[PDB]
């Protein structure tokens, strides 16, 4: 019970009730290549975790060694795999090992291990209650920590605690309606839950959309979501939807609202629409628009698109080379 | 014309690519606002010292740092203790791109050390005495097939390998990092790619691995960690690279995802951000421009007749601009982005894209692009594994020699 990080904390090799022991040093070989120079800490601690696991011993003092290890390289698998080893055989007390953990990922909460074992935890315990609340503790010092959202979707589902998310949802993207992590999680929630094919919806979900691309015209995010639940039925499924994205061109302008009008004409031309010739030469001339001045770090997708649609779309496409 | 810019970084016009953050200030416009100024900086420095702009790859310097870096690392790498044979490829793959070769003294030391880390029911750990795992058993094998002498390739225990994988498999479709481990596309990726340069796929391997992959691609066109989380890029590499292996990118829907990765190319700072919405970051030149060689290979195996034929899908000049004046360490090394620090993981990685970014190849069609002065070429890299092109023939037609255990 002594700290890895106490001002009175001692080496293991100069520990009393560790003097049974031999360290067993690392097998590196004759010639070593990638050798880190370890700090004594750091050498002592392995040395004494090499011994312990090397005659499996399942010890009270085992365990409190794997914390030390744990803490001066918390991606150590092989480690926390020894912890758990001994968390079951110690019949250690798993809210204890619960506080522990929480603890560890507020300090290191972009580590895959420390989540992973936490998952572990909540299976063990079949105790999903802190979970919730713990994550937004996270997310709220980082909103879009990977780990955090993961654990977060596996718990709701495991658990099926989608309820509340679609709020928590609601004040994230309040917070920061630029957080993509959070358009993610939002179409989480509705997939599972009512799914988009409930018209009503739908329906409320463009409108959110739109209502927030009007407000961050170019917020990136919005616009792909926006894409996202239309896209699969198909865009040009909803004939309203171009003539009110043109009627944003005045103002709410910018590369992504005229990527989306090709994305529009793509579905079209793909549906043998009115004015085949017509809407494909106004998706050419936005592709150029796009790849020439508006988006040109895409220029090379952009001429790529404006061949497609050529290449397949042109009054010229069907018809036989003799022709 | 006299008055023009040879780097598109450096163009008048390429000011109107400044966020745009409609008067509405978040976390992410604020933190986008920052690097965008800190980068504007590293351009416009050449214009201030009233200097004409070089663009100079520091091969010596970077040559030494991996160089020692093979053979010793300071306790900054402790973290890392549990990777080391991450180090050795990280390393060895740099020193290939940088086109240095391998003494036999180290390529021997480096054959050794693997043997070590290598456990006794297969796959290799982060280091001697660790127990296996995936990741650090990727790039053993990927450091050793860039050795590529028939010692590196005895180092393989392939049936013990082959047993490992299958420990691993889980019935729909994914497999585990490690026994007791998590699971994601990382790795279907890491199986797929030791299991083919080694040859030992059995027919049942796979099966439903291509489409436990597929469900992870998402509503934005990429792809995620697992089923529903929000697309990455590196985890879309994962899955696209391994699909390519399985011979299954069809079960993708290349098409949203060639939007997403391109749209992942920053239009101001010229290199890639890992999601939409988050900062750039100099290791996505690889796994988000690598997956463009990818889709074209894909795309063109459908007959696709659009396209391009001397460029990747994604702005090549711009990303050898970010890399070459926004990465490098003068002391040597690579990195994320201005104000970082160096690390070998960046160190490999820039260099991949960079590498990707210059050499562009579909079949008989080959198109250079060499930002800066010549001497900055490096050697070309497979896109599916991130070894030489040369290094992945050499390594299946040698293990394609061999039985796939048990016949
Ligand atoms: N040298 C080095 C180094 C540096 C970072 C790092 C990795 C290695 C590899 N891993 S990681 O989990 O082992 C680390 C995370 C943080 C410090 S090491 C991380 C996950 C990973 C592991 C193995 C291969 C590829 C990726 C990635 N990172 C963190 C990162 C890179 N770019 C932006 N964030
Ligand atoms: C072969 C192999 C094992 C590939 C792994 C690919 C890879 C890079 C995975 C990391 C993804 C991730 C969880 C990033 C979180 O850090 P972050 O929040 O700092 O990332 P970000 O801001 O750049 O998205
Ligand atoms: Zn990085």
């Amino acid at each position: 019970f002594l700290s890895l990080d106490s001002p009175t904390y001692v080496l293991y090799r100069d520990r009393a009730e560790w003097a049974d022991i031999d360290p067993v040093p690392q097998n590196d070989g004759p010639s070593p290549v990638v050798q880190i120079i370890y700090s004594e800490k750091f050498r002592d601690v392995y040395d004494y975790f090499r011994a312990v696991l090397q005659r499996d011993e399942r010890s009270e003092r085992a365990f409190k060694l794997t914390r030390d290890a744990i803490e001066l390289n918390a991606a150590n698998y092989t480690v926390w795999h020894f912890r758990r080893v001994l968390l079951r055989s110690l019949q250690k007390d798993l809210q204890e090992e619960m506080n522990y953990i929480i603890a560890i990922i507020e300090e290191q909460p972009k580590n895959y291990q420390v989540w992973h074992h936490r998952r572990v935890l909540v299976e063990w315990l079949k105790d999903p209650s802190q979970e919730l609340e713990f994550i937004a503790d996270i997310l709220n010092q980082d909103a879009k920590n990977y780990h955090a959202w993961q654990h977060r979707q596996w718990v709701i589902q495991e658990f099926r605690l989608w309820d509340n998310e679609l709020q928590y949802v609601d004040q994230l993207l309040k917070e920061d309606v630029r957080n993509n992590s959070v358009w993610n999680q939002r179409h989480f929630v509705i997939s599972n839950t009512t799914g988009y094919s409930d018209r009503a919806v739908l329906e409320r979900e463009v409108q959110y959309t739109l209502e927030m691309i009007k407000l961050v015209p170019h917020n990136e995010s919005a616009w792909n979501y926006l894409k996202g639940i239309l896209q699969d039925r198909g865009l040009s499924r909803y004939p309203n939807l171009l003539n009110q994205l043109l009627d944003l061109q005045p103002s709410h302008s910018s590369p992504y609202l005229i990527a989306f009008l090709v994305d529009i004409y793509e579905d079209m031309l793909e549906n043998q629409c009115d004015n085949k010739e017509d809407i494909l030469n106004k998706a050419l001339e936005l592709c150029e628009i796009l790849a020439k001045e508006k988006d040109t770090i895409r220029k090379e997708y952009w001429r790529y698109i404006g061949r497609s649609l050529q290449s397949k779309h042109s009054r010229e496409s069907d018809i036989p080379a003799s022709v | 014309p006299v008055w023009s810019e040879p780097l598109y970084s450096l163009r008048p016009e390429h000011a109107r690519e400044r966020l745009q953050d409609d008067s509405v200030e978040t976390v992410t416009s604020i933190e986008q606002a920052k690097v965008e100024e800190k980068i504007q900086e590293v351009f416009s420095s050449y214009k201030f010292n009233h200097l004409v702009p070089r663009l100079v790859l520091q091969r010596e310097k970077h040559f030494h740092y991996l160089k020692r870096g093979l053979r010793q690392l300071t306790d900054a790498y402790e973290c890392l203790d549990a990777s080391r044979p991450w180090l050795c490829y990280w390393i060895l793959h740099s020193l290939e791109l940088l086109d240095e070769p391998i003494p036999q003294i180290v390529a021997t030391d480096v054959c050794q050390f693997l043997e070590l880390c290598q456990s006794p029911d297969g796959g290799f750990g982060g280091g001697p005495g660790q127990y296996p795992h995936l990741a650090p058993t990727y790039a053993a094998v990927n450091a050793l097939c860039i050795i590529g002498t028939e010692e590196a390739y005895n180092v393989i225990n392939r049936e013990k390998l082959l047993q490992y994988l299958y420990s691993l498999k889980q019935p729909d479709g994914s497999f585990l990092m490690h026994v007791g481990g998590e699971v994601d596309v990382r790795s279907a990726y890491c199986a797929a790619s030791v299991a083919s340069l080694t040859n030992i796929i059995t027919p049942d391997l796979f099966e439903g691995t291509a489409e436990w992959i597929a469900r992870c691609q998402n509503w934005e066109g990429g792809i995620g960690g697992v089923p529903g989380m929000e697309a990455h890029g590196g985890y879309t590499f994962c899955g696209l690279a391994a699909l390519v292996i399985l011979k299954k990118e069809r079960s993708l829907n290349l098409k949203s995802l060639l939007q997403w990765v391109t749209s992942r190319q920053m239009r101001f700072e010229g290199g890639f951000q890992g999601r939409c919405n988050k900062l750039v970051d100099g290791c996505y030149s690889f796994w988000q421009a690598g997956l463009l060689p990818l889709l074209h290979r894909a795309l063109h195996a459908q007959g696709d007749p659009a396209l391009s034929m001397s460029h990747w899908m994604f702005h090549q000049q711009a990303l050898q601009e970010y890399i070459l004046m926004c990465c490098q360490c003068p002391a040597g090394g690579l990195l994320d982005k201005p104000g970082k620090s160096r690390d070998f993981y960046h160190t490999c990685y820039c260099l991949s894209g960079l590498s990707i970014a210059q050499h562009f190849g579909s079949g008989a069609m080959l198109h250079d692009v060499v930002m800066g002065v010549p001497e900055n070429v490096l050697q070309p890299t497979h896109p599916v594994y991130n070894i030489g092109p040369d290094k992945v023939i050499q390594a299946t037609t040698h293990f394609l020699q061999k039985p796939v255990p048990g016949f």
